[PDB]
RNA sequence: AAUUUCUACUAAGUGUAGAUGGAAA
């Protein structure tokens, strides 16, 4: 856990250095593929604490304003809206299917001071909140691959 | 006269040049010339060598601390054991270079002197 | 107003901090008595056995239901494949039919008996029960989330995205298309068959199923498909053993037989991808070191397989073993031809005979256009080697011995080191003080690593024509074994070059997975953690989950005990906060709100995108703002006063105001004896946060870092850093015992070892522990900042430093360049260019109290390369080295910036991608990156502790003059206040009129030399100065394109070095020379007698000659005292420069040495860039070109004087 | 030779001067 961090971060680093020859289109665009690669770098390292409420942290419309500017191709995301993954309102929300599952056990009605149904809501939330952001991840490395195996670089 | 003296101690000279001349690369290796050559061939009365050069003072062996003027080097250093290598290598190559190119007029001499009286050395 | 006035408030940041947590009365044994420290020393070391347990089950899963799918379009899939093909997009539907075998397989898997709990939360609880393992799974009954990292990268090997780790994109396009290739190739196998050894034994021995050719037919891949297949088909390509010494053959040695008539020329079956090292103790290491290179080791068979197919390489054409182009090809061309630059040499005449005229003199930009058409290729033929190569040079033999020479050296050192892999081996000492078994061991698996890159190049990306693939599928064969060799390379290195001690630790969650996230008030007996401070000994505060409101009914206490108790209320994101509350069906419920409002959000207008409409926003606004002001929470803790509504031309801009508004920490009291008693009861866990400087000796400057956290809880934060959430807290183990320390003992006279102090030895009162913080464990804690949350000077860097530097009339430059006399060189010049201040970074001076105690860095550097020399240079020593560079480009950073600020400036920095420099600075390269790394680091956020808080330029206003970094290419040409500079012509370059030598005099020919001799002008002498005055125009020369004045009137008096080390004279060695030759040499031009002569040893001691009054660098290389820089030509007032000359002043108006001079020029060409900032308009500022060539450069060094 | 951590220290005596952005493969 630290030859295998140098070795990784090494061997990428040598492809982004290495392919700033390789396209020979129209201009720069390894500059912008670059810095989405290493948002996407950031992006997946800590997406979990993208749940916290207040952590150091701060989408889809920005990446392809600062896209088209280059004249990439754009990303073709999943949503934009982007204004339902939950993170830390649990005072302000209720329509889950779940409560079904909560009330085939005893747990309680849907009030959440109660100790046992607060982590009961709280996995679902995290774990929504993780596959929502994979999806998201998963347009960004379909992005690289389409642009990957169009001209012939490497990203991933 | 006994010129097969000069001659045969000229031989086995040449037969231990050529032998070690690597060691002759190392700054401090168990060795110690033309013109003492040719000091110890005119008083025989031999015609003399004509040597490649007689100065003598270029060939490098272990001043590792004491030179710079080598474009190749600047080549080495132009891209990222490795580097020090190059440097090492070159000059190795270099002084064994610079040597046989002085054992080339030892082994003309003796075919000279071979071709013109019949006898054989090699 | 200068030029540091605007560069506050920038962009935002995010640093973290890290102190550590001392427990304060019995909360350790507390700690101890609940038993909250076993729980996670399980749940930070069980989690790699609960993954193998996962993983077992989720390739039983595969294992499982691979044994029920038959594919249907796979026929359609290889027949339409091996039609021969001639497409007309019908590769298309080849592709179309891949991604839908891939589908079809992805949805046996979706149906594949539920599927849908493999990812969620029972996983953990239901199927993975049905041993001991059962409370290991159900070791996490409470805690589910921590397999989230694992729960996604495994489901995405069920994918059909064509990933590399997936199942699908393996057994759809490399198991396959192995299959199908092996399916061709078995029509070349049929000529060979005897069944007595194809049949007669492996269908009877593996399968009893139908015969060999079914495996080749294409309708047994569906049962291939499963790992089982697998390992039939490699069992029948290799040969199995059936646990009996028959060793029966395989397919690979039925093929290797047809040889015997000394062909083969028939590809064997390559073998079938299934389907899913040290670092902790000396003998397991020594054990797997063995295991990886004995003497029947894989890699040392595969160097045995790459020796004999190198012995008998010539059966292969020489059209297709390519060699690959860059680095190595250099090395590989300079062993066979005997020198570096002749391969480049025949690729340069080849393109000029080309592209060149029919004349020969070059610009620089057509070199350049050269270099980057050398840099164009792929890879060379080995065929074009030999077309390279004149007479008596076959690289068939010159390549094969020299391989063989490189593998019979590996048995050499292999003859010293055969004292290792002995079973009867001994460990007399641990590797840390022990070097002669390391030794062997490095030498080992160097002289491997070198092999494996010498052979590196042989691969040409192909990619490629016609290749010898009959040569490159054996030779993969063996590189993929070679290349295992740097998983042990990688492995014993950092095993060595560990400390003794060690750092790990393991997340604390204090039984909770909900752990420190935040510190709201109204959250904090969920997040249960909480910071009080008390003079100045602060604490963090944990509340047990049994008791997790010991903070709510406490009374301001009056008896005069107190802790203060942060409230820290932070609106959490209110771009995105704001609607998820006021729609959400309990606001909805106590607010209406109005129904034009809600269709106003759900349509969305307040974005942008041309539906964006003020005066339609702006009630939104106002529906906002009074509805934060209806909330309770929102309408006391905070002073939200916003602005008007006509005063918001975007929503953005309104969230950027309650953002900037929403975050406010104060202090209501408490008591002091009840907390204590409450933390005696247990039911709260209370630590210090604590470093060394919260202690009460502390009589100097803290760390910044402190500095920062102190500054966390002031009234002047507004201005501002904002304490985020995201902490974590952490726990360490002893990694050292405290008896074995070497310990310097009390009341003796200890040493010292900086040789510059005054007090040369000290002694102490007490004991002074060689590392105490290992004795014990420690608690660390993280507590993240982020710094400057909401900017105000926002633009662009990089365009905003030009139009500054543009309009600035005497705009300060600073250089920093490598030097052989000195590691960093500093020279600051102003907008004219004297030289205001030049001095070296070899001695630190330490200002602190009063007393500049300053410290060499230069003689530490020499004095541990000399126990790397006396050492035999080993990897302790190399990383020993490589961490002293480190802090010594760490405290380079704080006099950089002291300038920056002292002189208001913008620093040069060598470009490090242009190169074509010796850069003998003593420092390796990758060093000078880290110190790009950490002055940019640096730089970002630019702070003085010893300055006012309050004030500019201060821990709450620092200066942000850079970007962050990206990535090692995207810095170059500018970076904010750090410019990249190219270095070419910087160090040998006369300062005083710009004269720079450019004459191949490394002496070739008479042929030449009589020619060269001829085009100079005059070559005289003067009798009333003693010197032998030359004279040139540049024109009548090549390489020559780049001068301006072309008028050089060289000389020669001045010290030069000869090697003969030996000191000899510029004109009495020429005029002895001359005697010795012969000349009334008083009547120039002498060029008529000078091409008269016919011996080669005159010329070639004149050409040392012509390059002795050309060389204008010197170093001694023994000592430091004549490292001196002398130019041949003088300027207008008739003395040339000399650097001894201008050593001995105070403030010099020209460089002292070689390494200023190279910073010097450095500094001149940020200046040329200024130049030509002053010389645009503000709407090309952005696109003015820095990269300043070699002719411009030469011509502005020289027309800068005049 | 002490350190939240690293480097160089012993720097007026349990430390000094600079730097340091953490978890994650
Ligand atoms: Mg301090
Ligand atoms: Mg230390």
């Amino acid at each position: 856990s630290k030859a295998m961090y140098e070795a990784k971060e090494r061997y990428a680093k040598k492809k982004m250095q290495e392919n700033t020859k390789i396209d020979t289109l129209t201009d720069e665009q390894h500059d912008a593929l670059a810095q989405l690669c290493a948002f996407r770098h950031k992006f997946h390292s800590n997406k979990d604490s993208l749940f916290l409420s207040e952590s150091a942290f701060s989408m889809q419309s920005d990446e392809n304003s600062k896209l088209r500017e280059v004249g990439l191709p754009t990303i073709e995301w999943s949503f934009y809206d982007n204004s339902h993954i939950p993170d830390d309102s649990f005072r302000e929300w209720f329509n889950f299917a779940n409560y079904s599952e909560l009330s085939e056990t005893i747990g309680l009605e849907l009030d959440l001071d109660d100790d046992e149904t607060y982590e009961l809501v709280y996995d679902e939330l995290y774990t929504e909140a993780m596959g929502e952001y994979e999806e998201l991840n998963q347009d960004i490395e379909k992005y690289l691959r389409r642009i990957d195996e169009e001209h012939g670089t490497q990203y991933c | 006269d006994e010129q097969h003296d000069a001659l045969a101690q000229l031989c086995a000279f040449r037969h231990k040049f050529h032998s070690n001349k690597d060691s002759l690369f190392l700054s401090e290796s168990a060795f110690s010339m033309q013109s003492d050559e040719n000091s110890k061939l005119r008083e025989v009365g031999l015609p003399t060598i004509e040597w490649s050069f007689y100065d003598n003072s270029h060939i490098p062996d272990d001043s590792f601390r004491e030179w710079f003027n080598f474009a190749n080097y600047s080549e080495l250093s132009e891209t990222i054991d490795e580097t020090y290598e190059l440097v090492y290598d070159e000059l190795y190559t270099e002084a064994m270079g610079e040597y046989e190119e002085l054992n080339q007029d030892i082994e003309k001499y003796l075919r000279r002197i071979d071709e013109e009286h019949g006898t054989q050395y090699c | 107003m200068s030029k540091l006035e605007k560069f506050t408030n920038c962009y935002s940041l995010s640093k973290t901090l890290r102190f550590k947590a001392i427990p304060v009365g019995k909360t350790q044994e507390n700690i101890d008595n609940k038993r909250l420290l076993v729980e996670d020393e399980k749940r930070a070391e069980d989690y790699k056995g609960v993954k193998k347990l996962l993983d077992r089950y989720y390739l039983s899963f595969i294992n499982d239901v691979l044994h029920s799918i038959k594919l249907k379009n796979l026929n359609n899939y290889i027949s339409l494949f091996r039609k021969k093909t001639r497409t007309e997009k019908e590769n298309k539907e080849l592709e179309n039919l891949e991604i839908n075998l891939r589908k079809e397989i992805a949805k046996a898997f979706k149906g594949n008996e539920g599927y849908k709990s493999l990812f969620k939360k029972d996983i953990i609880e239901t199927i993975l029960p049905e041993k001991d393992e059962i409370a290991l799974v159900n070791s996490f009954n409470g805690f589910t989330t921590a397999f989230t990292g694992f729960f996604d990268n495994r489901e995405n090997m069920f994918s059909e995205e064509a990933k590399s780790t997936s199942i699908a994109f393996r057994c759809i396009n490399e198991n396959l298309t192995r299959y199908i290739s092996n399916m061709d190739i078995f029509e070349k196998v049929d000529a060979i068959f005897d069944k007595h050894e194809v049949q007669e034994i492996k269908e009877k021995i593996l399968n009893s199923d139908y015969d060999v050719e079914d495996f080749f037919e294409g309708e047994f891949f569906n049962f291939v498909l499963t790992q089982e297949g697998i390992d039939v088909y490699n069992a029948i390509i290799g040969g199995f053993v059936t646990e009996s010494g028959e060793k029966i053959k395989g397919l690979n040695e039925y093929i290797n037989l047809y040889n015997q008539k000394t062909k083969q020329k028939l590809p064997k079956f390559k073998p079938l991808y299934k389907q899913v090292e040290g670092y902790t103790s000396d003998e397991e290491v020594l054990e797997v070191f063995r295991n990886t290179l004995n003497k029947n080791s894989e890699i040392f068979s595969s160097i045995k397989k790459l020796e004999k197919l190198f012995k008998n390489f010539d059966e292969y054409s020489s059209a297709g073993i390519f060699v690959k182009n860059g680095p190595a090809i250099s090395t590989i061309s300079k062993d066979i031809f005997g020198e570096w630059n002749v391969i480049r040499d025949k690729w340069n005449a080849e393109y000029d005979d080309i592209h060149l005229k029919k004349k020969a003199v070059v610009t620089e930009k057509y070199e350049d256009d050269r270099r980057k058409s050398f840099k164009k290729i792929g890879s060379f033929s080995l065929e074009q080697l030999q077309e390279y190569a004149d007479a008596d040079l076959s690289v068939v033999e010159k390549l094969k011995e020299i391989i063989i020479q490189k593998v019979d050296e590996i048995y050499k050192v292999y003859g010293s080191s055969e004292k290792l892999f002995d079973a009867d081996f001994v460990l007399e000492k641990s590797l840390k003080k022990n070097d002669a078994v390391v030794a062997i061991m490095k030498d080992l698996l160097d002289s491997v690593k070198s092999f494996e890159n010498y052979i590196k190049a042989f691969f040409g990306e192909g990619k490629e024509t016609n290749r010898d693939e009959s040569f490159y599928g054996d030779f993969v064969l063996a590189y993929d074994i070679l290349l295992k060799v740097d998983h042990i390379y990688d492995a014993i290195r950092n095993y060595v070059t560990q400390k003794p001690y060690s750092k790990d630790k393991f997340k604390l969650y204090f039984q909770n997975p909900q752990f420190m996230g935040g510190w709201d008030k109204d959250k904090e007996t969920d997040y249960r953690a909480t910071i009080l401070r008390y003079g100045s000994k602060y604490y963090l505060a944990i509340m047990d989950k049994k008791y997790a409101k010991c903070l709510q009914k406490i009374d301001k206490d009056d008896v005069n005990g107190n802790y203060e108790k942060i409230n820290y209320k932070l609106l959490p994101g209110p771009n995105k906060m704001l609607p998820k509350v006021f729609f959400s069906k309990k606001w909805m419920a106590y607010y209406n709100p109005s129904e034009d409002i809600q269709k106003i959000y759900k349509n969305g207008t307040f974005k942008k995108g041309d539906m964006f409409n003020l005066n339609d926003c702006h009630k939104l606004i106002d529906f906002f703002k009074d509805s934060i002001s209806r909330y309770p929470k929102w309408s006391n803790a905070y002073d939200f006063n916003f602005s008007e509504t006509e005063k918001y031309k975007d929503i953005a801009g309104f969230y950027r105001e309650v953002e900037e508004q929403g975050y406010k920490v104060s202090f209501e009291s408490a008591s002091k004896k009840e907390v204590d008693k409450l933390v005696e009861e247990g039911k709260l866990y209370m630590f210090q946060i604590y470093n060394k400087d919260f202690s009460d000796k502390s009589h100097g400057t803290p760390n910044l870092h402190t500095m920062y956290f102190k500054l966390l809880f002031d009234e002047n934060n507004h201005g501002q850093i904002r304490l985020s959430g995201g902490a974590e807290l952490f726990m360490r183990r002893a990694s050292l015992k405290k008896e074995e320390l070497v310990v310097h003992p009390a009341n003796s006279p200890i040493a010292n070892k900086n040789p510059d102090n005054p007090k040369k030895t000290t002694t102490l009162s007490y004991d002074v522990y060689k590392d105490k913080r290992f004795s014990e464990d420690q608690y660390e804690l993280h507590i993240p900042i982020a710094i400057n949350k909401c900017p105000k000077n926002i633009f662009k860097i990089n365009t905003e430093v030009r139009v500054l530097l543009k309009h600035d009339d005497n705009p300060y430059v600073i250089g920093i360049d490598r030097g052989e006399r000195n590691l960093l060189y500093i020279v600051v010049v102003d907008g004219k260019g004297n030289i205001v201040e030049q001095y070296s970074l070899n001695e630190i001076i330490n200002n602190f109290n009063g007393i500049r105690i300053k410290t060499d860095y230069h003689s530490l550097l020499d004095k541990k390369e000399k126990e790397r020399f006396e050492a035999r240079q080993n990897w302790t020593s190399i990383e020993n080295i490589k961490e002293l560079k480190a802090g010594y480009i760490s405290q380079v950073v704080h006099k950089i910036c002291e300038l920056v600020e002292k002189y208001d400036a913008v620093i040069a920095l060598e470009d490090l991608n242009s190169g074509f420099k010796n850069s003998r600075v003593k420092v390796e390269k990758q060093v000078y990156q880290k110190f790009e790394k950490m002055l940019i680091d640096k730089l970002n956020y630019m702070v003085d502790k010893k300055s006012n808080p309050c004030a500019t330029g201060g821990a709450l206003k620092g200066y942000q003059i850079t970007n962050k970094f990206e990535s090692f290419k995207s810095m170059s040409t500018q970076n904010g206040f750090i410019f990249y500079i190219p270095a070419w012509l910087t160090s040998k370059i006369d300062p005083s009129t710009g004269f720079v030598n450019l004459l191949k005099t490394k002496y070739t020919s008479i042929a030449d030399s009589k020619k060269f001799i001829s085009s100079f002008d005059r070559i005289m002498y003067v009798p009333e100065e003693d010197l032998f005055e030359f004279a040139l125009d540049y024109k009548n020369f090549s390489r020559t394109d780049a001068d301006y004045i072309k008028k050089w009137k060289l000389y020669s008096y001045g010290n030069r070095i000869r090697i003969f080390w030996e000191e000899v004279c510029l004109t009495s060695a020429y005029k002895e020379l001359f005697n010795k030759y012969g000349i009334n040499y008083q009547q120039g031009d002498i060029r008529a007698l000078l091409c008269e002569q016919s011996d080669k040893a005159f010329y070639s001691s004149f050409m040392a000659l012509m390059s002795l009054m050309l060389q204008m660098r010197n170093s001694i290389t023994g000592r430091t005292d004549v490292d001196f820089l002398i130019s041949p030509v003088k300027n207008s007032d008739g003395i040339f420069y000399d650097s001894r000359n201008y050593e001995a002043q105070e403030n010099a108006i020209l460089p002292k040495n070689a390494d200023a001079n190279g910073a010097y020029n450095i500094a001149r060409k940020v200046l040329w860039a200024i130049g030509q900032f002053k010389k645009a308009e503000d709407e090309k500022l952005d696109k003015v070109k820095i990269a300043i060539s070699n002719k411009e450069w030469l011509e502005y060094a020289q027309t800068s004087v005049k």
